[PDB]
RNA sequence: AGCCGGUAGCGGGCGUGGAUCCCUGGAUGUCCGAAUGGGGGAACCCGGCCGGCGGGAACGCCGGUCACCGCGCGCGCGGGGGGAACCUGGGGAACUGAAACAUCUCAGUACCCAGAGGAGAGGAAAGAGAAAUCGACUCCCUGAGUAGCGGCGAGCGAAAGGGGACCAGCCUAAACCGUCCGGCUUGUCCGGGCGGGGUCGUGGGGCCCUCGGACCGAAUCCCCAGCCUAGCCGAAGCUGUUGGGAAGCAGCGCCAGAGAGGGUGAAAGCCCCGUAGGCGAAAGGUGGGGGGAUAGGUGAGGGUACCCGAGUACCCCGUGGUUCGUGGAGCCAUGGGGGAAUCUGGGCGGACCACCGCCUAAGGCUAAGUACUCCGGGUGACCGAUAGCGCACCAGUAC
RNA sequence: GAAUGCCGGCAUGAGUAACGAUAAAGAGGGUGAGAAUCCCUCUCGCCGUAAGCCCAAGGGUUCCUACGCAAUGGUCGUCAGCGUAGGGUUAGGCGGGACCUAAGGUGAAGCCGAAAGGCGUAGCCGAAGGGCAGCCGGUUAAUAUUCCGGCCCUUCCCGCAG
RNA sequence: AAUCCGCCUCCCAACAAGCUCUGCGUGGUGGGGAAGCCCGGGUGACAACCCCCCGAAGCCAGGGAGCCAAGAAAAGCCUCUAAGCACAACCUGCGGGAACCCGUACCGCAAACCGACACAGGUGGGCGGGUGCAAGAGCACUCAGGCGCGCGGGAGAA
């Protein structure tokens, strides 16, 4: 219930809309609106925990962007990583965004 | 203090040292407290040296201040 | 920045209005913040005195009482004439107040 | 720059102050910031005597009014230095 | 040529050897406050380290220094907080209106929050929409209360086009080349950094052949004009008379690129301050104008099909935006699921299909025309002390 | 000219109700322009698990002295918690801090939330709880476990000896 | 880590003692010191300062017993050891030096605090003497101490 680490995607504020009727399209009179009230619509967040240098290292993403983590991984290779800690290589892995 | 002796006072005081210039400073202030006291006890009729002291101590640091910012 | 003054303590000047209009006299005094003059002899009022140290028997003094310095006007001291002033520039070049009658300098 | 006479400010003048002479209790004005330790050290620079008890107390400002006009004194504080025996002030001996 | 604020006085001083005062720069600047050594009930209290002072080791004082977070190889640079409105973004009511009320309205308003700056946003077409057309964006007029939307109720309400203000366009990613670094799965490798190259819709670029060898020029830096922050020069009236007083009345004059206005004992062009017209900066600020640098900018065929921004387009589901309230509902945006291609690629022209055209998405920046008024000035068929700001006065005070 | 309109002024009620505990007063002397009301003396009455004394809150010079009486004081006022001025509060040992922790608050690590923010073991802050060395007397118009006198005590630093 | 603490075993000591700490008394020494009289002070006075009794809810204290509802923490302190360091360091005695900041006036069951007021209201802790009434902090009187309550004078109806 927050924020994608790797895209951005951050909850939103949707209508919940609350319809009656035929539709005019079935050849009913229409669709009547008994309520409009606002929710939230959440990214499909999730833990993604991987190993890094030798550390563990645990990403907040949203599920759309679960490979997205693997590629940072792969790409992070080619990387003087060694002997950091998990907040630093965290840093440098999202640097490659 | 006239006009004269302050742009003389000011000549001699850009020829002292910081050293010279400090000490010059202290017994000017133990001169303040003198003319405070004498100033209490009501025996300074000539209370404008008062004020004069008190500016040739700020004129003597603000030189002191001089030689020292370089 | 401050008060303009065509005349100063004390150039010779005409009192040429109020009751006092017509006499001649040395400007005793300036006051800008009242841009008021005092003219020697001129405007002479009764003041009440207190029986004091200052005044014994007490009674009344004599006091020169301030003028608007637009009722003043300077004598020229070269052509001897009430005059409004100009300004010269000198070739110090000083700035000098100068008689607008004939050209001499009041100072 | 600080000195001995910027934390002496003046002596206290009153029958009680000059009481304490005659025991070698000298009572001055003192910079309200000042501690009994600098002021021991600044009556000794600018007395040349040996101070070997201070005491002090702030003294409030008594508020006061012209007019219409509320305000306050300002606040002050006294210092009683005790000076080694034999010896004296002369300045404040005065009387 | 006077001065030591409002502020007189007592008691003393200063100034043509140029004071007071006004402008610019500098110095000093206790404590609190983002407050930042630590703590704290703001303006108090308590420390570490280096140096100094005292007889000084205990104690105290003086100077320096010591928070946290971000970024970049212990050290540097940055951030924090504030600002009357104005601006953008993230959230977001209700009374009310519908003569009840729920969709709808009020209104994306009030308000909360984050951020910005003298503006902010937007901006160089995956545009518009029917002109065989236009050509970034912003802002004004108009189009138009039109088209439309709407318990088709109450109401809500565009865009294109036309007239104007202003004017300006750029940098990247990828192909390919080079170099450095490290990975282990040894090289014709993969990855990371840097440099080169490249930037477009008449499609453009890369590579490969063939052909060809100075002019533009910043939005960046430099100088200067100009401007601001003090100031200065500035024409021409005397006499009598009534009156406390002349500027009124009278006699005789004069100036005017100045007869705006305010003063002066009453009603003054010529007494004073000004006004018309001119003049002025060593210092700091500004400088969009002028000049100069620098950055950057630059061909044609033919072939090759190497590149042209991905959890993206696209489809479906839930919504928002728009005039569009589910409507035939496209377009733009996106929370969920599925999920491409590189110009023979892709998006759009209001379901959809064909035809015909328009455009080039998934990177970034960009003056000016626009908004506001804490601040300074100018001006009122604006107020004149119950008015005008809440305050003409020691008022965000007394209470 | 009216809005139980608004602001201000001034009336009526009216020399009326009241003057705030039914513990209570009387006289003499003094001061002074003025005295039921201030000072002094005698007498009387009231409280006395308080209506006396000490401390903590809170209040903030109201304390002491001199000079005052326009207003404040429910009358009066020469008096005063009132006006003006001068003076007055002194600590190694009392209280708090340079000590400790309680609830709680804050909060390295960490967790969560559109923003603002919400949490959070350690740590830190937080007392009227824990801890810690001063008793009696004298002195001032006004301070006193603070000054002084007598007799004691604590910690820190340095030094000597063991 | 530990020589400390915990656990097991043995010996002696153990309701004794021992060591230790506190209270109370005494204690070199320092003070105080009434009525009355005289003008807060002098005198009383070279003051005296002793005996008996009552006696706390306070002190010794971290005492004892009973009970169930089962009754803070942390530091100071002591002891143990680790890095270290063992010419240091700590402990005990003694000596000299050093010892900061803030509060302290005054009101404080009230005319100075909370109640718009010098308001019959509200405001936590300690001391709170004597006699009698069975006791007591109750009641009456009264000590020390503090007051007569900041309008009065008459009259003697409803
Ligand atoms: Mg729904
Ligand atoms: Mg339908
Ligand atoms: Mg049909
Ligand atoms: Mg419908
Ligand atoms: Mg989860
Ligand atoms: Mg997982
Ligand atoms: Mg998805
Ligand atoms: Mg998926
Ligand atoms: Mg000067
Ligand atoms: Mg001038
Ligand atoms: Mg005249
Ligand atoms: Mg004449
Ligand atoms: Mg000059
Ligand atoms: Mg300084
Ligand atoms: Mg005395
Ligand atoms: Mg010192
Ligand atoms: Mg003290
Ligand atoms: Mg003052
Ligand atoms: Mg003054
Ligand atoms: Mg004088
Ligand atoms: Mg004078
Ligand atoms: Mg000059
Ligand atoms: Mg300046
Ligand atoms: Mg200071
Ligand atoms: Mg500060
Ligand atoms: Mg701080
Ligand atoms: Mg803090
Ligand atoms: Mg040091
Ligand atoms: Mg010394
Ligand atoms: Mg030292
Ligand atoms: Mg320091
Ligand atoms: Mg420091
Ligand atoms: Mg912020
Ligand atoms: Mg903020
Ligand atoms: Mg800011
Ligand atoms: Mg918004
Ligand atoms: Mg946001
Ligand atoms: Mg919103
Ligand atoms: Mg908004
Ligand atoms: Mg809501
Ligand atoms: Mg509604
Ligand atoms: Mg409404
Ligand atoms: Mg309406
Ligand atoms: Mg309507
Ligand atoms: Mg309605
Ligand atoms: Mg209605
Ligand atoms: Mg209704
Ligand atoms: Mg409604
Ligand atoms: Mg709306
Ligand atoms: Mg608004
Ligand atoms: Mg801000
Ligand atoms: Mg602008
Ligand atoms: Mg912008
Ligand atoms: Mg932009
Ligand atoms: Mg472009
Ligand atoms: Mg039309
Ligand atoms: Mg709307
Ligand atoms: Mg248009
Ligand atoms: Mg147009
Ligand atoms: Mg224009
Ligand atoms: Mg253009
Ligand atoms: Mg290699
Ligand atoms: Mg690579
Ligand atoms: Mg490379
Ligand atoms: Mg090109
Ligand atoms: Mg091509
Ligand atoms: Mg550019
Ligand atoms: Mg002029
Ligand atoms: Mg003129
Ligand atoms: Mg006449
Ligand atoms: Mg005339
Ligand atoms: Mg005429
Ligand atoms: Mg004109
Ligand atoms: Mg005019
Ligand atoms: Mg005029
Ligand atoms: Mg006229
Ligand atoms: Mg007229
Ligand atoms: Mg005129
Ligand atoms: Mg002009
Ligand atoms: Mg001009
Ligand atoms: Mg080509
Ligand atoms: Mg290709
Ligand atoms: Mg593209
Ligand atoms: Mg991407
Ligand atoms: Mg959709
Ligand atoms: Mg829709
Ligand atoms: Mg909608
Ligand atoms: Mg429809
Ligand atoms: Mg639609
Ligand atoms: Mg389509
Ligand atoms: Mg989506
Ligand atoms: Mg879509
Ligand atoms: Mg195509
Ligand atoms: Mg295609
Ligand atoms: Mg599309
Ligand atoms: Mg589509
Ligand atoms: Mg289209
Ligand atoms: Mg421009
Ligand atoms: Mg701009
Ligand atoms: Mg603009
Ligand atoms: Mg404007
Ligand atoms: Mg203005
Ligand atoms: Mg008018
Ligand atoms: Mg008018
Ligand atoms: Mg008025
Ligand atoms: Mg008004
Ligand atoms: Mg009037
Ligand atoms: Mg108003
Ligand atoms: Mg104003
Ligand atoms: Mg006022
Ligand atoms: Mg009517
Ligand atoms: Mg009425
Ligand atoms: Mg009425
Ligand atoms: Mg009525
Ligand atoms: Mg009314
Ligand atoms: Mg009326
Ligand atoms: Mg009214
Ligand atoms: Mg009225
Ligand atoms: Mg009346
Ligand atoms: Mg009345
Ligand atoms: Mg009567
Ligand atoms: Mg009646
Ligand atoms: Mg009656
Ligand atoms: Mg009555
Ligand atoms: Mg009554
Ligand atoms: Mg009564
Ligand atoms: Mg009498
Ligand atoms: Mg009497
Ligand atoms: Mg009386
Ligand atoms: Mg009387
Ligand atoms: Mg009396
Ligand atoms: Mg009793
Ligand atoms: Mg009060
Ligand atoms: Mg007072
Ligand atoms: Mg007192
Ligand atoms: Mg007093
Ligand atoms: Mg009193
Ligand atoms: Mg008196
Ligand atoms: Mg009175
Ligand atoms: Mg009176
Ligand atoms: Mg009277
Ligand atoms: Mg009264
Ligand atoms: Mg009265
Ligand atoms: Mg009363
Ligand atoms: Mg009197
Ligand atoms: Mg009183
Ligand atoms: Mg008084
Ligand atoms: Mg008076
Ligand atoms: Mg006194
Ligand atoms: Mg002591
Ligand atoms: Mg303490
Ligand atoms: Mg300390
Ligand atoms: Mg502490
Ligand atoms: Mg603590
Ligand atoms: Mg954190
Ligand atoms: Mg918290
Ligand atoms: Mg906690
Ligand atoms: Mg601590
Ligand atoms: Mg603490
Ligand atoms: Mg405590
Ligand atoms: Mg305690
Ligand atoms: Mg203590
Ligand atoms: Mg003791
Ligand atoms: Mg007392
Ligand atoms: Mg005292
Ligand atoms: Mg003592
Ligand atoms: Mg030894
Ligand atoms: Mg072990
Ligand atoms: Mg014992
Ligand atoms: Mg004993
Ligand atoms: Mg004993
Ligand atoms: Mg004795
Ligand atoms: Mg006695
Ligand atoms: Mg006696
Ligand atoms: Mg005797
Ligand atoms: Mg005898
Ligand atoms: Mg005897
Ligand atoms: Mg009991
Ligand atoms: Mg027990
Ligand atoms: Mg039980
Ligand atoms: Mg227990
Ligand atoms: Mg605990
Ligand atoms: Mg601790
Ligand atoms: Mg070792
Ligand atoms: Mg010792
Ligand atoms: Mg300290
Ligand atoms: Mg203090
Ligand atoms: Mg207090
Ligand atoms: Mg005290
Ligand atoms: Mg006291
Ligand atoms: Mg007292
Ligand atoms: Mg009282
Ligand atoms: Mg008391
Ligand atoms: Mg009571
Ligand atoms: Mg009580
Ligand atoms: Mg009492
Ligand atoms: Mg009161
Ligand atoms: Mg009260
Ligand atoms: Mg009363
Ligand atoms: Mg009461
Ligand atoms: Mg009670
Ligand atoms: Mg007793
Ligand atoms: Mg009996
Ligand atoms: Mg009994
Ligand atoms: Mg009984
Ligand atoms: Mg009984
Ligand atoms: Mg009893
Ligand atoms: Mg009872
Ligand atoms: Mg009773
Ligand atoms: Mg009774
Ligand atoms: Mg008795
Ligand atoms: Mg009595
Ligand atoms: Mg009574
Ligand atoms: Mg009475
Ligand atoms: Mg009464
Ligand atoms: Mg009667
Ligand atoms: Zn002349």
């Amino acid at each position: 219930s927050k924020v994608c680490e790797i895209s951005g995607k951050r909850p939103i504020v949707a209508n919940s809309i609350q319809r009656r009727g035929k539709a005019k399209r079935e050849g009913g009179v229409g669709k009547k609106t008994t309520g409009i009230s606002k929710r939230r619509q959440y990214p499909n967040l999730q833990k993604v925990r991987v190993r890094v240098a030798g550390q563990e290292i645990t990403f907040r993403v949203a599920a759309s962007h679960i490979p997205k983590v693997y590629e940072l991984v792969e790409r992070a290779k080619g990387l003087k990583l060694e002997g950091l800690s998990p907040k630093e290589i965290k840093k440098e892995l999202l640097k490659l965004l | 203090m006239k006009l004269s002796e302050v742009r003389k006072q000011l000549e001699e005081a850009r020829k002292l040292s910081p050293v010279e210039l400090e000490k010059l400073v202290r017994e000017k202030k133990r001169e303040l407290m003198e003319l405070r006291f004498q100033a209490s006890i009501g025996q300074l009729s000539q209370n404008h040296k008062i004020r004069d002291l008190k500016r040739q101590i700020a004129r003597l640091l603000t030189v002191l201040n001089e030689k020292r910012r370089q | 920045m401050r008060v303009k003054m065509h005349v100063k303590k004390g150039d010779t000047v005409l009192v040429a209005s109020g009751k006092y209009k017509g006499r001649v006299g040395k400007v005793k005094e300036v006051l800008p913040k009242k841009y008021a003059v005092i003219v020697e002899g001129v405007n002479i009022v009764k003041k009440a005195v207190r029986v004091s140290p200052k005044y014994p028997q007490g009674g009344f003094i004599e006091k020169e009482a301030p003028l608007h310095a637009s009722k003043v006007r300077p004598i020229c001291p070269a052509c001897g004439k009430p005059t409004r002033v100009r300004k010269k520039f000198l070739e110090n070049g000083k700035k000098i107040r100068v008689c607008a009658k004939c050209g001499g300098a009041l100072d | 720059m600080k000195t001995a006479y910027d934390v002496i400010l003046a002596p206290v003048l009153s029958e009680k102050a000059y009481a304490g002479f005659a025991e070698g209790k000298y009572t001055f004005w003192v910079h309200p910031k000042a501690t009994k330790t600098e002021i021991k050290n600044a009556v000794e620079t600018a007395f040349k005597v040996k101070v070997v008890k201070v005491n002090t107390l702030h003294v409030r400002g008594k508020k006061k009014r012209l007019g219409r006009y509320l305000g306050k004194r300002p606040d002050r504080k006294k210092a009683i230095v005790q000076v080694a025996p034999g010896q004296k002030i002369e300045a404040l001996e005065g009387l």
